[PDB]
């Protein structure tokens, strides 16, 4: 999830 | 003394059922974040 909110 | 041992085992079962309720709320949180993952991917 963090990855999908990092980009 | 066997009945006391069975009672202690039932208390252990109650503790494990509390852990199972923790597992269930963890599972619903996991389903929510899986839906979030699917929404953010697509």
């Amino acid at each position: 999830l963090q990855a999908l909110e990092k980009e | 003394e066997i009945k006391s041992l069975k009672h202690e085992i039932k208390e252990l079962r109650k503790e494990k059922n509390d852990t199972l309720n923790n597992y269930d709320t963890l599972e619903e949180e996991t389903d929510d974040l899986k839906n979030r993952l699917q929404a953010l991917e697509k």
